[PDB]
């Protein structure tokens, strides 16, 4: 059983910064792929970007700059650092473990921002 | 001497071991949560009734 810890959303105004932190416990089998999804209020889930497990990242929006994900090989976590935000990124996010056999969430982040 | 006399059987018994360690079907068709048909969840299943 996979444990998904979510943590550093909450309120920021415009053009302001944080950190998103998700941590694996549990299985996280060794071929790991690890993501991040976007949920806009009452609107379809996109994926924000995802980083693999030979560092190599494949961001899923012309958002290069805004996210940077960090990876942490010790503790096998992901950090996203957020710059320049902005108010139409204001959603909850999910990371995303695909692990090799069965794929897990997390449970969720309120990122929020306007002015 | 014209014939042999036999006793015919009466009933049949089948008799095996008895039903225990079964195969864990119940952890694969009742699932909280399922996988994404692109990652397909695989379990082997061996050594198990
Ligand atoms: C199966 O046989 C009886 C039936 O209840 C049971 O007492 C026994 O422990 C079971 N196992 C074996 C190896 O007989």
């Amino acid at each position: 059983q996979v444990q998904l810890q979510e943590s550093g959303g909450g309120l920021v105004q415009a053009g302001g910064s944080l950190r998103l932190s998700c941590a694996a416990s549990g299985s996280i089998f060794s071929p790991n792929t690890m993501g991040w999804f976007r949920q806009a209020l009452g609107k379809q889930r996109e994926g924000v970007a995802f980083i693999s497990s030979i560092a190599s990242t494949s961001y899923w929006l012309p958002v290069k700059g805004r996210f940077t994900i960090t990876r942490d090989n010790t503790k096998n976590t992901v950090h996203l650092q957020m710059n320049s935000l902005i108010p139409e990124d204001t959603a909850v996010y999910y990371c995303y473990a695909v692990d090799k056999s069965q794929d897990y969430w997390g449970q969720g982040t309120q990122v929020t921002v306007s002015s | 001497q014209t014939s042999n006399f036999r006793v015919q059987p009466t009933e049949s018994i089948v008799r095996f071991p008895n039903i225990t360690n079964l195969c864990p079907f119940h952890e694969v068709f009742n699932a909280t949560t399922f996988a994404s048909v692109y990652a397909w969840n695989r379990k082997r299943i061996s050594n198990c009734v």
